[PDB]
């Protein structure tokens, strides 16, 4: 269990979780926040 | 701290694991993937479970007794599911930054006594004040053991903790029942039991 | 105006562009029911292509012959929703990730065995370094001052 | 035991309760170096006593305004009513008599007591009291500045920087003074919030 918390931790598999939540947040900014060109808030 | 070494066993001829020695309570040797071979996780899952079952003991309560005095004409407090909309004097959203705020406050003290024991005891304003129980999970004080009835030597305390673990297994697979059961049909749990009652023989699950 | 480009509010081109768009959507539309699931998909699209359109006049960008809106990165202050703040965002936090990266990478150089933690990663230690870039300038400015950021004798 | 903002967790090494004001805290590690923390008191005593004049001056005058002694206009009003002078003239005197007085406090937190004396008249000087705390004719009424009232000064300077925070952001999103969304608020509480102002 404590291995496997290890081998979660290597490269790949840590790369892999990041960019996957990274990727579901800016999908779902983009869902909500659709066709941005500019920074319109001020 | 007293290594029980042949309790009972769920499934029986097997050998336990040996991080399950028979100290804990509520103990009967189920781990069968191991989740809690390591000392420090172990402490934090039996947190985990203990919180977990009075949390679901709570809400069994709330749940099965307002509706089995609800068919009954007792009250008239609607389907606990449906409860979540039928609104009160505000909205939700302020009621739940209400509820954040205060819950979130006693649960950080937890916290704090779950990772340093016993470093959170007193009261700041009241130094005088101070909770009675020597143990983490096991709060005690005046507040959570006014009546005295928890704090004793084992044999006693062993027993009523192991009560309190198996009750609060039951109301965590209660309350799961009740959420599974009103979302495959659309009734209450209620009208599931005296349907099932009428007709055990046909009034199963198998009806879809 | 600004390089000769005209608001897209009064762009003729502008509105051109917009009508055709959505009425091509709409003769792709006129199918399959008055209701079914795919002509609500294309309703919603249409409705995101009129939403789209008019924020970008509400925005004030800047159109040109072709009909499209243009960028102005010069510096001008009408247009730093274009370039500049989104900039300064990015500078924040590009610093952000690159400060957190380098301090874990310091924070592990005196280990006995410095690969084992670079090929697998200390979670619970990057836990605690990762929110050390919400004030990364400061921290960096003060560094900077000690004669810290940069190795010396190198 | 020396204050601690939050009871379970231990101390930082670097802090020894030494400064006034001191109850542990410091997580993102801005002050893990002696020369960064000397710096940082003083900014922070600096900013917090530009907060409370700010926030003071901000908010009395509304109440003041508002139960019918004066009229004034609100604080993010007031610098368009027209005054005895442009808002170009005030602005270049300020800057001037800011940058004496400014680099004069750097000085003197650069090198203690090197700039205390009077460059005009060569007697009266300050006596030697310590960086952040002048004395002296800075102080007629000859308080004690005692360890108790430092105390007393760094928390009202805290609370005063957070009351500008409020001020701020209450005024971009609402639109109004903030007297106006005190009583507004308290007198129907449980609709009036933050959350249906958004
Ligand atoms: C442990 C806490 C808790 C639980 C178990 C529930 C559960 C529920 N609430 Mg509630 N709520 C809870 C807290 C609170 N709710 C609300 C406010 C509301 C509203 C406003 C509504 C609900 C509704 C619902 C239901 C959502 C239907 C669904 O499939 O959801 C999603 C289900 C999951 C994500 C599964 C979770 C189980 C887990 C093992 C996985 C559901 C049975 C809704 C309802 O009545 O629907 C008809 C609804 O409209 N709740 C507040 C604010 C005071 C809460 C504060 O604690
Ligand atoms: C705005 C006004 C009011 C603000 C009030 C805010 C309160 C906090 C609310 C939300 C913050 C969400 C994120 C919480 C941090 C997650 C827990 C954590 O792993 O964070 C914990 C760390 C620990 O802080 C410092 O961390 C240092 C590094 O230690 C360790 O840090 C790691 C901890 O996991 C590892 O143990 C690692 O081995 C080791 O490097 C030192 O230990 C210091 O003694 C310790 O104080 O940071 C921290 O405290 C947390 C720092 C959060 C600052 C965020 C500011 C706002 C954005
Ligand atoms: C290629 C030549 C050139 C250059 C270099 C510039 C440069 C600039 N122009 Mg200009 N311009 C040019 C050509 C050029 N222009 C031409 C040809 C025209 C004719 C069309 C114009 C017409 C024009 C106009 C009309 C205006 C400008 C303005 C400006 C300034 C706007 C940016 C600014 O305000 O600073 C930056 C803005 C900030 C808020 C600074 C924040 C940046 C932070 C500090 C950096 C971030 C770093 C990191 C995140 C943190 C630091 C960490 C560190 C401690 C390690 C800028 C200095 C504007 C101006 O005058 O400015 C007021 C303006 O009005 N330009
Ligand atoms: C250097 C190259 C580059 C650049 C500068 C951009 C820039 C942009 N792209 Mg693009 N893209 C690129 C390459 C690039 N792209 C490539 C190679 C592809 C092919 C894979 C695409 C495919 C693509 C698509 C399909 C779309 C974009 C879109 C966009 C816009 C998104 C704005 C946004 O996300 O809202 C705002 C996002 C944020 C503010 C995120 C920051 C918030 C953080 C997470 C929180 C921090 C808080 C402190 C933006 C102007 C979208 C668009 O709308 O186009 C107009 C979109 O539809 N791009
Ligand atoms: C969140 C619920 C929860 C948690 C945290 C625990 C935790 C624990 N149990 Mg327990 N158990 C539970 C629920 C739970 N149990 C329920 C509902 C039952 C009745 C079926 C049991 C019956 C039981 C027995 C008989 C025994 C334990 C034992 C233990 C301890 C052994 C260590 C361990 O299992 O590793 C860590 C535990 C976890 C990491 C939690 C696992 C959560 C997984 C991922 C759930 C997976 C989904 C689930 C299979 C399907 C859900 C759907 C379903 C409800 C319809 C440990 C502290 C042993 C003991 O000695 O107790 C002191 C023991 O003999 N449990
Ligand atoms: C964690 C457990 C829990 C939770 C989240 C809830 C939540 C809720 N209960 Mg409930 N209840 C509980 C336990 C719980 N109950 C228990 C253990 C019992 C005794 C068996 C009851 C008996 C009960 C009754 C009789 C009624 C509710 C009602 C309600 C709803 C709003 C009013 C209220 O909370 O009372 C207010 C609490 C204050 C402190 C005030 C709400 C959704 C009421 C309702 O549904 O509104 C019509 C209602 O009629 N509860
Ligand atoms: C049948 C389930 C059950 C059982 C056997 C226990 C048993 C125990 N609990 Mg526990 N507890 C439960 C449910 C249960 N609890 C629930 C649902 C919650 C959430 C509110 C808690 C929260 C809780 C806390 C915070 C603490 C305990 C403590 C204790 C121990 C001290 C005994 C005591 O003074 O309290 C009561 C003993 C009982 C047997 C409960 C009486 C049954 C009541 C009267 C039923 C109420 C009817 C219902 C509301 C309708 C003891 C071994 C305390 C402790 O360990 O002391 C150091 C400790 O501080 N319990
Ligand atoms: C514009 C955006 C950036 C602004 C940067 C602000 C000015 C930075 C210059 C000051 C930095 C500095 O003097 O350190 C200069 C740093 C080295 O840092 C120096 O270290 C010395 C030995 O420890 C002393 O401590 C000096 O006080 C220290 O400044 O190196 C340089 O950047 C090269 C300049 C000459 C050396
Ligand atoms: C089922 C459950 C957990 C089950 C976990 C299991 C089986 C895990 C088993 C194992 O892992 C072990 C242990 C060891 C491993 O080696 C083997 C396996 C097999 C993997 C938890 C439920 C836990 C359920 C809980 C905590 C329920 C709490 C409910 C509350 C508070 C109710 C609130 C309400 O208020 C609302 C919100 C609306 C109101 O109107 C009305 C009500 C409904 C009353
Ligand atoms: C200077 C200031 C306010 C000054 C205001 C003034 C003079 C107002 C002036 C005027 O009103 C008058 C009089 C008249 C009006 O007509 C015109 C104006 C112009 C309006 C506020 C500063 C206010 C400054 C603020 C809010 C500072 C916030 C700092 C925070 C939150 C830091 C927290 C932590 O840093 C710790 C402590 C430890 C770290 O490890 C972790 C983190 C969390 C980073
Ligand atoms: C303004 C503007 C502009 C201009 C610009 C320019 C032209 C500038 C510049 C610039 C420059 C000329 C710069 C420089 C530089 C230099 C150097 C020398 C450097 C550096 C850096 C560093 C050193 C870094 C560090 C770090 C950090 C801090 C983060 C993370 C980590 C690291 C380490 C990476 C334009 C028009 C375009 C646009 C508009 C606006």
């Amino acid at each position: 269990m404590r291995d496997l918390k290890t081998y979660l931790s290597v490269a790949p598999v840590a790369s892999t979780l990041w960019f996957a939540a990274l990727a579901g947040l800016l999908i779902e900014i983009n869902r909500f926040f659709p066709d941005a060109l500019t920074f319109p808030f001020f | 701290t007293v290594a029980e070494p042949d309790r009972p066993l769920w499934f029986p001829g097997s050998t336990p694991p040996p991080w399950l020695d028979g100290s804990l309570p509520g103990d009967f040797g189920f781990d069968p993937l191991g989740l809690g071979s390591d000392p420090e996780s172990l402490r934090w899952n039996v947190q985990a479970e203990l919180v977990h079952s009075r949390w679901a003991m709570l809400g069994a309560a709330g749940i099965f007794i307002p509706e089995f005095l609800t068919k009954l004409g007792i009250l008239n407090t609607p389907s606990w599911y449906t409860a979540g909309e039928q609104e009160y004097f505000t909205d939700t959203t302020t009621l739940f930054i209400v509820e954040l705020v205060f819950i979130g406050w006693a649960e950080g003290r937890r916290w704090a006594d779950i990772l340093n024991p016993g470093c959170v005891n007193t009261d700041p304003i009241f130094p005088n004040n101070k909770l009675t129980g020597t143990d983490v999970g096991y709060p005690g004080g005046l507040w959570f053991d006014p009546l005295g009835w928890g704090s004793a030597s084992p044999q006693k305390l062993k027993e009523l903790r192991t009560k309190e673990i198996k009750n609060g297994r039951l109301a965590m697979l209660a309350v799961m029942g009740a959420w599974f059961q009103h979302i495959y049909t659309g009734t209450g749990p209620i009208d599931n039991l005296f349907a099932h009652l009428a007709d055990p023989g046909h009034a199963t699950i198998f009806a879809a | 105006d600004i390089a000769g480009l005209t608001p897209c509010k009064d762009s003729k081109q502008f509105a051109k562009r917009e009508k055709q768009s959505i009425k091509k959507l709409e003769s792709s539309l006129k199918l399959y029911a008055p209701d079914s699931a795919p002509a609500l998909a294309i309703n919603a699209t249409i409705e995101k292509t009129k939403r789209r359109f008019d924020n970008y006049g509400k925005q004030g960008l800047l159109c040109g012959a072709d009909g499209l809106p243009h960028l102005i990165v010069s510096g001008d202050q009408r247009h730093w929703g274009e370039f500049i703040t989104p900039g300064i965002l990015f500078l924040y936090i590009a610093g952000w990730i690159g400060w957190v990266g380098r301090s874990y990478l310091i924070a592990i150089r005196d280990d006995k065995k410095p690969t084992q933690k670079e090929i697998i990663i200390d979670v619970p230690l990057a836990t605690g370094l990762v929110f050390r870039g919400f004030s990364w300038p400061i921290a960096a400015y003060r560094e900077l001052l000690n004669g810290e950021l940069v190795a010396k004798d190198v | 035991k020396k204050g601690e903002w939050l009871p379970g967790l231990a101390s930082p090494g670097y802090l020894t309760g030494s400064l006034p004001g001191d109850n542990g805290f410091d997580p993102l590690g801005l002050a893990e170096d002696p020369e960064n923390l000397k710096w940082f008191v003083q900014a922070e005593l600096v900013n917090g006593r530009w907060a409370m004049l700010g926030v003071a001056g901000m908010l009395l005058p509304e109440v003041f305004t508002s139960i019918g002694i004066i009229n004034v206009p609100k604080w993010y009003d007031a610098g368009k009513e027209e005054y005895f002078a442009s808002s170009s003239t005030l602005f270049v005197i300020e800057f001037i008599l800011f940058h004496y007085v400014e680099i004069r406090r750097w000085q003197d937190i650069k090198n203690p007591g090197s700039v205390n004396q009077d460059p005009i008249f060569k007697q009266y000087s300050l006596p030697a009291g310590e960086v952040g705390y002048p004395g002296g004719i800075f102080n007629p009424l000859n308080f004690a500045p005692t360890l108790e009232a430092k105390e007393k000064e760094i928390a009202n300077g805290r609370l005063a920087m957070l009351a500008f925070l409020g001020f701020i952001i209450q005024h971009n999103v609402t639109g109004k003074g903030p007297f106006d969304n005190l009583l507004q608020h308290i007198s129907d509480p449980w609709h009036n919030t933050i959350v249906q102002t958004l």
